[PDB]
C-alpha cells in the first residue's frame, strides 16, 4: 500500500458545501447526498466536493476545526505531549492538502495552516521515531498507538515490519 | 446487508490482505455481490452530458469501487503466486469443514502456474542434469509464508486472555487485554485467529 | 502498490538456508579455514600448492590447512565421520566480538564480509560452545545499527548518506532502499506527483 | 548406516464470424483505424472502449507491433486478420511466425545489396513478406532473373525465398546454384539485423 | 575450481540493474552441465572401483564431488528461476507485447513460459466476475486528479 492510496480512503470523509443550482437528491451505492438548494449547505464526500469545484458549480465550506487558531493549539498540545495525542479526523493531511490545492481562494490563511500541518506532521513522525528506538532497545513484543493515523502506519510499516522480523529471527536462532 | 456495509466489507478485506503476511480466506459473497451492485448500476445508466449531472457522479463511485476491487484481487493473485506450493500442499491437507483460502478458480491459476514452472525447470535443465539430480523438492526449495511476522492491528471488538510470549524465555510470558478501538502492533501468528473470525482489523 | 518484482528473500538468518536465495548463495561461496582430519587422495590437483610430493596419488595429507566454500563444509560436515574440523573466522573471535560490543556503528560491514549477518546465523550449524556468544553479537549489533540506519533513511535528503550506505550489509542496504522508496512516495504525494 | 547405503545405491550400475469475441485497435491512423473497425464490425466483432473496464478477446496490432497497455487474450496482427477472413478460418496465432509482431533491429539494412525473389507467396503474406525485404533494404523484382537487364529495369536475383519443394523458380535455382531459402532464414536475419548462414537454414535441410 | 561458472552467471544476474533482462548466458550453463556430467562419470568409476577393489577410503573423497553436484545443481535453478521473476514484472509493466530490445535477450523457452503465463491470468480473469470479466490491472493508480 502506497500514499495514494491512504489518500484515496481519506477521500471519503464528508464536508459541507454551497450548491449553486438545484438537483434532486441522490441515491449512492454508499449514501443519499442531497437535495441540493442555491445557498444551501450540503454534506457531501470530499472527492465530490473536489469535482464540484472543479467544475465551479459550488463553493468550497472549510471545516470549522480547519482555523489557524485551533490548528496552532493542537499543534503546541502535541508538542507538549510525550504521547500521541487524539487527532481531530483520520485523515487530516489530505484533507488539509487537498483543500489548500483546491480552495485557496475560500481557505483564508491557507499558508499558515499548511505550515501548521507540516509542523504537527513533523512532530508525530519524530515522536514515532522515538517510540520505535524505545521499542526495540527493550526488545518489546507489545506496543499500545491507539492515536497514530493510517497514513503514517502506511508510510513506514514495510520498513518497522522488516525490522521487526529480523530481531525475532535473530533473537530466536538459538534453537 | 445493506450495500454500505457490503462496500466497508470489501474495504475490510482489502486492507486485511494488504497487510496480512499470509493468505486469508475466501471471501466468495462480497465479490459476487459488489460484481452484481456493479452490473445493475452499469445497467442503470444512460448516455447524455448535459442534465445528467447524476450519471457523472453514480460513473465515478463505480471506478472507485472498481478500483478497490482491483487491488485486492491483485494483492490476492500476487501472494498466491509468491507462495504456490505451500498454498497448494496447505489446500490439498486442508480438513474439510474449515474455510478454504482459495476459489475454484483461484485453485485452477496455482495449478497451472505449478505445472507450468515445473515444465519449464525439467525442459531447461533437470532432463540435461545427471540421473540423480533430476528431482527437486519444490515444497522445500521453495521459501514458505513467514508466520512470525509482524503487523499493525484495529480493535473492532474488544478481547481478552491474550498471552504475549516476548521471546524463549516463559518467564517473561504475561497476559494483556485488548480492549476495543484500541490500535496494536503484534506478530501475525498470535493474533490470526482474531483476524481470521473479523474480530479485529489490520491497519 | 509495490513494484511487480521482488527479490527472492534471503533465509540466511533462520534454521536453513534458502534455496532459492542469491544472496544466500554469494554469502555460501565465501571461503573459510577449515583443517584437514583424514588423507582424501586424488584432490591435489584442485589443491596445488597442498599437493605433498608426487608419488601420493595427490592426496590431501592429513592436518592439511585448506580455504573451503561455506556450503561445501556444510555438506562434508559430519559429526560422526569427523572428515573436517572447522576454525572460527577471526572476525568472530573474542577481540572483534568485544569491538561490536563496545561500538558497532564504527564497523564497515560490506568491506569485511557483503553477507556478515547471514554467514554468521549459517555457522552456528557447527557444534561450538560460542554459538550464543555469536547470537548476542549479532543481535546487539543489529539493534546498536537500527537508529542509525532509521536516521540516514529518514533525512538522506539534507545529508550525504554516501559513505554509510557503501558500508551497509546487502540485507541492510535493501531494508534502506525500502524506507527511501516509501520516503520518495510520500514527497511525491506532497506535491502532487505521485499521480 | 542408511546414508551410506544410500549414497552407494545411487551409483551402481544395471451464421456469424466475430460474434462472440472481442477486439482492441492501437497504434493505427485514424483512417486505418476506422477501416480496421468497419471490417470488424462488417464480420460481427464488436470493437471496445480505451480504459474499458472489460478485458478483450484480441488485440489488433500492426505487423511490426506497437504499445498494447492492456491485458487481453490474445495479441494478432491485421495480417493475422486479413488471412482469417480470405479463408473463413481463425487461425492459431502460433500457427504462423507472421500472426504475432516479429522483432527487427531498428535501423539494419543487412539485405541492402541482396536483390531478392519470393515464390508460392500471395495476397497478404506475399505483401507482408515484400514489406520487411524492402524494410531491409533489398530490392524485390516481380521476375526471378540471373542477369541484370538494363534495358527492362531488372537486376540478377541473389537469393530465393520459399517454403516447399518445387516449382520453376526452385529448379532454375538449382540449374543456376543460387540459394534456395525458408522464410526462416529471412525472420532469423531480421531478428538479429545480420544475414544468416544459408547453409543453415536450406530449403533442402527443413 | 569447481562451481565457478555458475557463481558468474548469479554475479552478472544479481548485477543488472532493477528491471533490465540481460541477454541469456548460453554458454555458461553448457559448460556447468558438461562440468556436472564430467563429475558423475568420476564419482561413478570411483563407487565401481570402491566397491569392486575395496578402496573405501576413497568414499569421503566421493562424497566431495557428490557435494559438489549438488552445488551446481542448486546455482541453475537459481539462476532460472531469479529470470522468471524479471519476466513476470515485465508482463506488469509493459503489457501484452515486450518492447523488442527486451525480446531479443530471452530464450525460446522463457518466451513459452510467459505465453502460457499470459494464457492463464487471461483465462483467470475472464472466469472473474460473471459474463464480463473484470481487468485488475488498469487503474494502478488511485483515479484521484
Amino acid at each position: 500500500m502506497d500514499a495514494a492510496e491512504v489518500e484515496f480512503l481519506a477521500e471519503k470523509e464528508l464536508v459541507t458545501i454551497i450548491p449553486n443550482f438545484s438537483l434532486d437528491k441522490i441515491y449512492l451505492i454508499g449514501g443519499d447526498l442531497g437535495p441540493f438548494n442555491p445557498g444551501l449547505p450540503v454534506e457531501v464526500p470530499l472527492w465530490l466536493a473536489i469535482n464540484l469545484k472543479q467544475r465551479q458549480k459550488c463553493r468550497l465550506l472549510p471545516p470549522e476545526w480547519m482555523d489557524v487558531e485551533k490548528l496552532e493549539k493542537m499543534r503546541d498540545h502535541e508538542r507538549k505531549e510525550e504521547t500521541f495525542t487524539p487527532m481531530p479526523s483520520p485523515y487530516y493531511m489530505e484533507l488539509t492538502k487537498l483543500l489548500l490545492n483546491h480552495a485557496s481562494d475560500n481557505i483564508p490563511k491557507a499558508d499558515e495552516i499548511r505550515t501548521l500541518v507540516k509542523d504537527m506532521w513533523d512532530t508525530r513522525i519524530a515522536k514515532l521515531r522515538v517510540s520505535a528506538d524505545s521499542f526495540v532497545r527493550q526488545q518489546e513484543a507489545h506496543a499500545k498507538l491507539d492515536n497514530l493515523t493510517l497514513m503514517e502506519i502506511n508510510t513506514s510499516g514495510t520498513f518497522l515490519t522488516q525490522a521487526l522480523n529480523h530481531m525475532y529471527k535473530l533473537r530466536t536462532n538459538l534453537q | 446487508l445493506t450495500p454500505a456495509e457490503l462496500i466497508e466489507r470489501l474495504e475490510q478485506a482489502w486492507m486485511n490482505e494488504k497487510f496480512a503476511p499470509e493468505l486469508l480466506e475466501s471471501k466468495p459473497e462480497i465479490v459476487e455481490c459488489v460484481m452484481e451492485q456493479l452490473e445493475h448500476m452499469e445497467e442503470n445508466l444512460r448516455r447524455a452530458k448535459r442534465e445528467d449531472l447524476k450519471v457523472s457522479i453514480h460513473q465515478m463511485e463505480m471506478e472507485r469501487i472498481r478500483y478497490v476491487l482491483s487491488s485486492y484481487l491483485r494483492c490476492r493473485l500476487m501472494k498466491i503466486e509468491k507462495f504456490f506450493p505451500h498454498v497448494l500442499e496447505k489446500e490439498k491437507t486442508r480438513p474439510e469443514g474449515e474455510p478454504s483460502s482459495l476459489s475454484p478458480e483461484e485453485l485452477a491459476f496455482a495449478r497451472e502456474f505449478m505445472a507450468n514452472t515445473e515444465s519449464y525447470l525439467k525442459n531447461v535443465a533437470l532432463k540435461h542434469m545427471p540421473p540423480n539430480l533430476q528431482k527437486v523438492d519444490l515444497f522445500r526449495a521453495v521459501p514458505k509464508p513467514d508466520l512470525d511476522s509482524y503487523v499493525f492491528l484495529r480493535v473492532r471488538e474488544r478481547q481478552e486472555n491474550i498471552l504475549v510470549e516476548p521471546d524463549t524465555d516463559e518467564q517473561r510470558d504475561y497476559v494483556i487485554d485488548l480492549e476495543k478501538g484500541s490500535q496494536h502492533l503484534i506478530r501475525y501468528k498470535t493474533i490470526a485467529p482474531l483476524v481470521a473470525s473479523g474480530a479485529v482489523q489490520l491497519i | 502498490m509495490s513494484e511487480a518484482y521482488f527479490r527472492v528473500e534471503s533465509g540466511a538468518l533462520g534454521p536453513e538456508e534458502n534455496f532459492l536465495s542469491l544472496d544466500d548463495i554469494l554469502m555460501s561461496h565465501e571461503k573459510l579455514p577449515v583443517r584437514t582430519e583424514t588423507a582424501m587422495p586424488r584432490l591435489g590437483a584442485f589443491f596445488l600448492e597442498r599437493s605433498a610430493g608426487a608419488e601420493t596419488d595427490n592426496a590431501v595429507p592429513q592436518g592439511s590447512k585448506l580455504e573451503l566454500p561455506l556450503w561445501l563444509a556444510k555438506g562434508l560436515f559430519d559429526n560422526k565421520r569427523r572428515i573436517l574440523s572447522v576454525e572460527l573466522p577471526k572476525i568472530y573471535q573474542e577481540g572483534w566480538r568485544t569491538v561490536f560490543s563496545a561500538d558497532p556503528n564504527v564497523v564497515d560491514l560490506h568491506k569485511m564480509g557483503p553477507h556478515f549477518y547471514g554467514f554468521g546465523s549459517q555457522l552456528l550449524h557447527f557444534d561450538s560452545p560460542e554459538n550464543a556468544d555469536i547470537s548476542q553479537s549479532l543481535l546487539q549489533t543489529f539493534i546498536g545499527r537500527f537508529r542509525r540506519i532509521m536516521d540516514s533513511s529518514q533525512n538522506a535528503y539534507n545529508e550525504d548518506t554516501s559513505a554509510l550506505v557503501a558500508r551497509l550489509d546487502e540485507m541492510e542496504r535493501g531494508l534502506f532502499q525500502t524506507g527511501q522508496k516509501g520516503l520518495n512516495d510520500f514527497q511525491c504525494w506532497e506535491k502532487g506527483q505521485a499521480s | 548406516e542408511q546414508a551410506d547405503e544410500d549414497l552407494l545405491s545411487q551409483y551402481e550400475n544395471g451464421e456469424g464470424l466475430f460474434s462472440q469475441k472481442s477486439f482492441l485497435v492501437l497504434g493505427f491512423s485514424n483512417e486505418n483505424e476506422s477501416n480496421i473497425a468497419n471490417i470488424i464490425k462488417e464480420n460481427a466483432g464488436k470493437i471496445m472502449s480505451l480504459l474499458s473496464r472489460t478485458v478483450a478477446d484480441y488485440a489488433v496490432v500492426p505487423l511490426l507491433g506497437c504499445e498494447v497497455e492492456a491485458t487481453v487474450g490474445e495479441v494478432v496482427t491485421n495480417t493475422w486478420l486479413v488471412t482469417c477472413i480470405d479463408y473463413q478460418t481463425l487461425f492459431d496465432p502460433k500457427s504462423n511466425p507472421l500472426f504475432t509482431p516479429v522483432p527487427v533491429m531498428t535501423g539494419m539494412t543487412p539485405l541492402e545489396d541482396c536483390v531478392i525473389s519470393f515464390s508460392q507467396c500471395a495476397g497478404a503474406e506475399k505483401e507482408s513478406l515484400t514489406f520487411l525485404a524492402n524494410l531491409l533494404g533489398a530490392s524485390v523484382q516481380e521476375y526471378f532473373v540471373r542477369k541484370s537487364n538494363a534495358k527492362k529495369g531488372m537486376f540478377a536475383s541473389t537469393h530465393l525465398i520459399l517454403k516447399e519443394r518445387g516449382g520453376s523458380k526452385y529448379e532454375a535455382a538449382k540449374k543456376w546454384n543460387l540459394p534456395a531459402v525458408t522464410i526462416a532464414w529471412l525472420l532469423e536475419t531480421a531478428r538479429t539485423g545480420k544475414r544468416a548462414d544459408e547453409s543453415h537454414f536450406l530449403i533442402e535441410n527443413s | 575450481m569447481f562451481c565457478e561458472k555458475a557463481m558468474e552467471l548469479i554475479r552478472e544476474l544479481h548485477r543488472a540493474p532493477e528491471g533490465q533482462l540481460p541477454a541469456f548466458n548460453e554458454d555458461g550453463l553448457r559448460q556447468v552441465l558438461e562440468e556436472m556430467k564430467a563429475l558423475y562419470e568420476q564419482n561413478q568409476s570411483d563407487v565401481n572401483e570402491a566397491k569392486s577393489g575395496g578402496r573405501s577410503d576413497l568414499i569421503p573423497t566421493i562424497k566431495f564431488r557428490h557435494c559438489s553436484l549438488l552445488r551446481n545443481r542448486r546455482c541453475t535453478v537459481a539462476y532460472l528461476y531469479d529470470r522468471l521473476l524479471r519476466i513476470r514484472a515485465l508482463r506488469w509493466e509493459y503489457g501484452s507485447i515486450l518492447p523488442n530490445a527486451l525480446r531479443f535477450h530471452m530464450a525460446a523457452e522463457e518466451m513459452e513460459w510467459f505465453n502460457n503465463y499470459k494464457r492463464s491470468l487471461a483465462t483467470y480473469m475472464r472466469s472473474l466476475g460473471g459474463d464480463e470479466g473484470l481487468d485488475i490491472t488498469q487503474d494502478m493508480k488511485p483515479p484521484k486528479s
